[PDB]
RNA sequence: ACGAGACUCUGGCAUGCUAACUAGUUACGCGACCAACUUCUUAGAGGGACAAGUGGCGUU
């Protein structure tokens, strides 16, 4: 009866592996009913790292100086029409709620070469978080410009955000922009 | 001499216990001091099915008190902390009924007089006062007082004659009866700290407490020096056989039981953890609480753990 | 500590030939009691109390005539 | 292009006329361990596990 | 006799009269889930059913809820059912199912007993703000 | 920054220098005991000088320290002084000595002397290091 | 010896303490079965944090 929201569990998802949990974590007081938790990420850093990357991407959408940070607007998207998404699907949307972002994502960023020339970009990478969601900051800005100034808007996205969340194979858009930039900069090694 | 045996542990606790006071008259409530604005109650079972139940939790207490004393009678628990405060608690309503701030210094210690005629406290005026119940002064001594802060005053633990026994921590002792209080020998110059004095059930030992260890051992008509047993650090607990005449104290690591015809101790074997760290460093052990005659022994340390032995005493 | 333990006096001194400003600052002891100073210490300056000579044979022995 | 499990050992520091890149050294677990350094960019937190999807990449230094 | 130590968070409060009686929880001073504001009804879901009926079978709460902020009141109700919980078990029964069922409860997330330290800060020296500074010609 | 000043280190030396016998290796202990036998002015103060005089108690604790000095360790290093063999170092039954050391014992009118054993020289002459 | 620190003020924390007829209340209480030795607010002699505990780097 530690069933993780009212539908999960925590007692059947496993990996058999204790290398892999950088993506889902639930196995201690972090597993969050509804993710309105209150919290500062921008206190210190390694701490927007900490972050549960379902918080960070729902929240993420606090932009544009009018629509930022207000943490009631990012709990009402995540619980209007997720409520009716759960007793709509019945299925496993699981499938494309994993494989299409949380593999998507690139292999390399770049950096600044030397002390001058914008030309050409030294290619490295990172421990997956942070270009994983540096790939999420630029969706942020993909899924907003597929709202803003478009027919698809807020608090509609779930299916696509579960997608944009949950866990393992490629089929994303600003993703493979940053793939684009991922070979380009990395024609240097 | 003493053979033991350690047969189990004990688990779930926040406040590791401090200062150990208990009466065998009533044996129903037992006490410990923490440090987390918290008392815990103990029961007595001796079992290893069930070696400790968490009952009840004493609250109330806003300092981190210092020496906590009961009366003759299991009614009564004088906990007075390091302001010249007191919390007064009786098993009758379960809740505080007298509460008094009326001392203007910093107090450390508080006693209640066994035949509960006079109440007796320190202060920084190098003098000492003696109080009763109705505010009105009473007898007070100027001269030939202590060099510095007295530290408490003793009385007889049972069912005896109360005798005064002043005690500081300016290395002075003095015991006084009821009629003279006359100061018969002074001897100062003295290598070690003071720590308490203890008063004996037999009447003719008083030792005393400090980091160089030597047992203070006066008479009671005079001041003639008589034997100096050896210590570890500074001490914080002693106290004799309620029926028997012997010497307990731990003062650090290890127990240090002398008997006074020997001593010295006969043999150390003792049971610790093992750490898997080269740098864990271990608790400190304060004080031996004999559970109702010698047989068997409680003790508490800086673990948040209890740890409890079986001795078979002989 | 400089608003209790230095008290400072501005003064205007006027000769034929101007105006010339005194100022004295005096910087107050420490001592309970008495006014002369502030009760409290710096607040940076810690005390010890100092012990004395101790030379003392190895075991006190009675001694009676 | 294989995915190889390396912890970091020391951080060393940025470059650039700004600073803009941060290196760090990673040794390997389980390919005969040895020690690589490479440049990194993003929170990368004291002795964390870096991801080689590649044996190549090295840091350019000075 | 009095063990009260009630229920507050940032700026709002509520009154944790925990008594002795038939033994009814009485939330929100409304019925459960129909809260006006309708914005973090669900986090308010998880001990009631998490910890059980019986558990709660004997604790009559009064409590005066005041204060505006959702993020103060809120989440101070769950601050409040935890600790007049930990009083009601510590004072009435033991302080062994008091440790399991708070343990619980305070296990199923931290943010109960530590609120936000954050508050605005004072409007500093030539400046419209704290930090900001009026413009510098030259 | 968290470097103490000249303040809290001088006190805290000073303090385990003349009472470390009541000091031990607990923050909360050191604190009332540095409460007790100082005068010290503020609370943060206070604090400082007692967390330094336990972390302090650890150094010394694992050997000694140049700043303070304890009585006790320095009686056991003065006890070290006063060290000496049952059977002189130099009361050795042979010792072994050069034709040359030799040749001047016996220009120093010691040539009798039966506990010297002669040696080979080392007939290289390679003693000084290579230049460059 | 100054300056730096310490210091003063200010925030942030009390199943603690000192008590309020301007906040706050218990089954011989009504206007209703069809004088709680004080805690939310206020403010005091205090407490609390020290790089203190652990791990790793540092003529350790």
């Amino acid at each position: 009866d530690i069933k993780l929201f009212g539908k999960w569990s925590t007692d059947d998802v496993q990996i058999n592996d204790i290398s892999l949990q950088d993506y889902i974590a639930v196995k201690e007081k972090y597993a969050k009913y509804l993710p309105h938790s209150a919290g500062r990420y921008a206190a210190k850093r390694f701490r927007k790292a900490q972050c549960p990357i379902v918080e960070r991407l729902t929240n993420s959408m606090m932009m544009h100086g009018r629509n930022n940070g207000k943490k009631l607007m990012t709990v009402r998207i995540v619980k209007h029409a997720f409520e009716i998404i759960h007793l709509l699907t019945g299925e496993n949307p699981l499938q494309v709620l994993v494989n299409a972002i949380i593999n998507s994502g690139p292999r390399e960023d770049s950096t600044r070469i030397g002390r001058a020339g914008t030309v050409r970009r030294q290619a490295v990478d990172v421990s997956p978080l942070r270009r994983v969601n540096q790939a999420i900051w630029l969706l942020c800005t993909g899924a907003r410009e597929a709202a803003f100034r478009n027919i698809k808007t807020i608090a509609e996205c779930l299916a696509d955000e579960l997608i944009n969340a949950a866990k393992g194979s490629s089929n994303s858009y600003a993703i493979k922009k940053k793939d684009e930039l991922e070979r380009v900069a990395k024609s240097n090694r | 001499t003493e053979q033991m045996t350690l047969r189990g542990t004990l688990k779930g606790h926040n406040g590791w216990v401090t200062q150990i006071a208990t009466t065998p008259q009533f044996p129903d409530m037992i006490l410990s001091a923490s440090r987390d604005k918290t008392i815990i109650m103990w029961k007595l079972t001796r079992d290893e099915t069930n070696y400790g139940i968490p009952q009840r939790a004493l609250r109330g207490h806003s300092h981190f008190v210092s020496d906590v004393v009961i009366s003759s009678d299991g009614q009564f628990a004088l906990s007075g902390s390091w302001d010249g405060t007191l919390r007064l608690w009786d098993l009758t309503t379960g809740t505080t009924t007298r509460r008094f701030v009326g001392h203007t210094k910093d107090v450390l210690s508080v006693a209640f007089s066994s035949d509960n005629r006079q109440i007796v406290s320190g202060s920084r005026d190098k003098t000492i006062k003696l109080w009763n119940t109705l505010g009105v002064c009473k007898y007070t001594v100027q001269d030939e007082s202590h060099s510095e802060w007295v530290s408490c005053v003793r009385f007889s633990p049972n069912s005896s004659n109360p005798i005064i026994v002043s005690c500081g921590w300016d290395k002075l002792v003095k015991v006084w009866n009821l009629a003279n209080c006359k100061l018969k020998t002074n001897h100062i110059g003295h290598t070690g700290y003071l720590n308490t004095v203890t008063v004996s059930p037999d009447g003719s030992l008083c030792a005393s407490g400090g980091k160089d260890g030597q047992a203070m051992l006066w008479d009671l008509n005079e001041g003639k020096h008589l034997y100096t047993l050896d210590g570890g650090d500074i001490i914080n607990a002693l106290c004799f056989s309620p029926n028997r005449y012997w010497l307990c104290a731990a003062t650090g690591p290890s127990i240090k039981i002398w008997d006074l015809e020997g001593k010295i101790i006969v043999d150390e074997l003792k049971q610790e953890v093992i750490s898997t760290s080269s740098k864990a460093e271990p608790p400190q052990c304060t004080s031996l609480a004999w559970s109702a005659d010698g047989q068997t022994l409680f003790a508490g340390y800086t673990d948040n753990l209890v740890r409890v032995w079986q001795v078979t005493i002989g | 500590p400089v608003n209790y333990y230095v008290d400072t006096a501005v003064r205007h001194v006027l000769l034929r030939q101007g105006v010339l400003g005194i100022k004295v600052k005096i910087m107050l002891p420490w001592d309970p009691t008495g006014k002369i100073g502030p009760k409290k210490p710096l607040p940076d300056h810690v005390s010890i109390v100092e012990p004395k000579d101790e030379i003392l044979p190895t075991t006190p022995i009675s001694e009676q005539k | 292009q294989p995915i190889k499990l390396a912890r970091v050992t020391k951080v060393l520091g940025r470059t650039g006329s700004q600073g803009q890149c941060t290196q760090v050294r990673v040794e390997f677990m389980d390919d005969t361990s040895r020690s690589i350094i490479r440049n990194v960019k993003g929170p990368v937190r004291e002795g964390d596990v870096l991801t080689l999807l590649e044996s190549e990449r090295e840091a350019r230094r000075l | 006799q009095s063990v009260q130590v009630f229920g507050r968070k940032k700026t709002a409060t509520a009154v944790a009269h925990c008594k002795r009686g038939n033994g009814l929880i009485k939330v929100n001073g409304r019925p459960l889930e129909m809260i006006e504001p309708r914005t973090l009804q669900y986090k308010l879901l998880e001990p009631v059913l998490l910890l059980g009926k019986e558990r709660f079978a004997g604790v009559d709460i009064r409590v005066r809820v005041k204060g505006g902020g959702h993020v103060a009141q809120i989440y101070a109700i769950r601050q409040s059912i935890s600790k007049a919980l930990v009083a009601y078990y510590q004072k009435y029964v033991d302080e062994a199912s008091k440790k399991e069922i708070k343990d619980i409860l305070i296990q199923y997330d931290r943010t109960l007993l530590v609120a936000d330290p954050r508050r605005c800060e004072s409007k500093k020296f030539g400046g419209p703000g704290a930090r900001a500074r009026y413009q510098k010609s030259y | 920054g968290r470097v103490r000043t000249k303040t809290v280190k001088k006190a805290a030396r000073v303090i385990i220098e003349k009472y470390y016998t009541r000091l031990g290796n607990d923050f909360h202990t050191n604190k009332r005991v540095c409460e007790e036998i100082a005068i010290i002015p503020s609370k943060k103060l206070r604090n400082k000088i007692a967390g330094y005089v336990t972390h302090l108690m650890k150094r010394i604790q694992r050997g000694p320290v140049r700043g303070i000095s304890i009585k006790l360790q320095e009686e056991e290093r003065e006890r070290r002084d006063n060290y000496v063999p049952e059977v002189s170092a130099l009361d050795q039954e042979i010792i072994e000595v050069d034709p040359d050391t030799k040749e001047m014992l016996k220009l120093l009118d010691f040539g009798s002397l039966s506990n010297l054993q002669v040696t080979q020289p080392t007939v290289g002459m390679n003693f000084k290091t290579p230049r460059g």
